[PDB]
């Protein structure tokens, strides 16, 4: 269910996924895997993707994702829990932009994520503003800028977060 | 938990996100307003830190790398922008003919050194050329550029390239052209004695030039004694010389 809602939120996009993990016990391994291939510009949701795999657990946990350069393409890998090999972004709201050298990775777990976000001094409330990836893939490298996106019309979200409350 | 957690705050979108997948793909795809904008950089600035829809700027407000996308300038000088760089090597191997357009560059060096021996060094690095081609079609046509030896590497060649404004503005797509075409050196902005310059000089493993087919050296020398440079603009570049000669760039 987790790959048709990550193709049905980058059907907006070029990248593809690759193709029924469980909550209680949710797996260490990686998750899935988006590529995008060369010459390619496109963005990914990345806070969206953390939030909502966080939100799919059932248990305490720090998503992260993994993003590397295979030396033909961009690679994101998947995890409920940042590995002790995974990377980390050396990255601030303010200067947020990332060049990734052939067969090297960074990385993006939510708590530092949130780290970032309050140091930015980044507003907290929901879908207000949503750190994104954008991935210019150019070989020998790959480029990547963690910018923080904000909604088109502020309005329609809150009453869309106001349906939402209603639901519950 | 101690703390309403994420999601707990997430947690009724994320649900009625699962109910309603139209509303979603509404969601996820309306963010799509960048919060910042610009952003301040200081000299020296590595061009190379830059993203593919960068613009950056110069000016006594001062360093600003910037997105395209959000850029009045970029918008400005956006329609007369299309690459070609199989065209760039054409370029520079039938410049011979075509030296008329790129009067300045050999005016450089015949500025600075007439001899063969120093075209021909020149000549053994066609990315500079490629630089100085690359900004020159990008609309920064008053451009002047000077050439002097690497210090901290051997046999290598540095070419400035000096801006003739007090404010610069490198368009996204000049840049991203720029840094492809350029593969083989590292650019660095700077400002010397209130001149802004894009400092070019070569980088790592292997040699580039030896990945482009050689050119005549003496044919282009003889088509140079036809020709009848501004006189101006070779004076302009003995100043110019003279002005950048302490200037002395930090290792790379
Ligand atoms: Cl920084
Ligand atoms: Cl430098
Ligand atoms: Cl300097
Ligand atoms: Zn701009």
């Amino acid at each position: 269910t987790l790959v048709q809602r990550l193709k049905l939120i980058l059907s907006g996009g070029n990248l593809r996924c690759s193709d029924a993990c469980d909550p209680e016990r949710p797996p260490t391994r990686c998750v899935f895997q988006v590529h995008g291939q060369d010459g390619s510009n496109d963005t990914f949701p990345l806070e969206y993707v953390l939030r909502l795999m966080r939100s799919w657990a059932h248990v305490p946990c720090d998503p992260y994702v993994r993003v590397q350069n295979t030396g033909v393409s961009v690679l994101f890998q998947g995890f409920f829990f940042r590995p002790a090999d995974a990377p980390l972004a050396a990255i601030t709201a303010e200067h947020n932009n990332v060049i990734l050298a052939s067969t090297h990775s960074t990385g993006m777990s939510l708590s530092a994520l949130d780290d970032i976000k309050r140091a930015g001094g980044v507003d907290t409330r929901p879908l207000r503003a949503m750190m994104s990836v954008s991935c210019f893939v150019r070989m020998p490298r790959v480029q990547l800028s963690f910018r923080f996106m904000g909604p088109d019309d502020a309005s329609q979200t809150q009453r869309l977060l106001d349906r939402a409350e209603l639901r519950q | 938990t101690l703390t309403r957690a994420a999601r707990d705050r997430y947690a009724p979108y994320f649900a009625y996100a699962a109910a309603q997948p139209s509303d979603e793909v509404t969601t996820v795809r309306g963010l799509s307003n960048p919060l910042i904008k610009t952003a301040p950089v200081t000299l020296p600035f590595d061009l190379g830190q830059a993203v593919a829809d960068n613009c950056l700027s110069l000016s006594g407000m001062g360093y600003y790398l910037g997105l395209g996308g959000c850029c009045p300038t970029c918008a400005a000088a956006e329609p007369r922008l299309g690459s070609d760089r199989a065209a760039l090597v054409l370029a520079y191997v039938q410049q011979l003919n075509s030296i008329y357009e790129y009067r300045v560059f050999l005016a450089s060096v015949a500025a600075r050194d007439p001899s063969e021996r120093a075209l021909e060094e020149v000549l053994a690095h066609p990315e500079l050329f490629f630089a100085y081609y690359v900004l020159r079609d990008g609309g920064l046509r008053d451009v002047r550029v000077l050439f002097f030896e690497d210090p901290d590497a051997q046999g290598a060649l540095m070419m400035y390239v000096v801006f003739p404004e007090k404010s610069v503005h490198v368009h996204h797509r000049v840049l991203d052209r720029l840094l492809g075409a350029c593969a083989g050196h590292r650019i660095v902005a700077h400002v010397w004695q209130t001149m802004f310059v894009l400092v070019v000089r070569k980088k790592g493993d292997g040699r580039p030039a030896d990945d482009v087919p050689a050119v005549s050296a003496s044919d282009i020398y003889c088509k140079m004694r036809d020709i009848s440079f501004d006189g101006e603009l070779l004076l302009e570049y003995k100043r110019l010389y003279a002005a950048f000669e302490d200037f002395r760039p930090p290792r790379p």
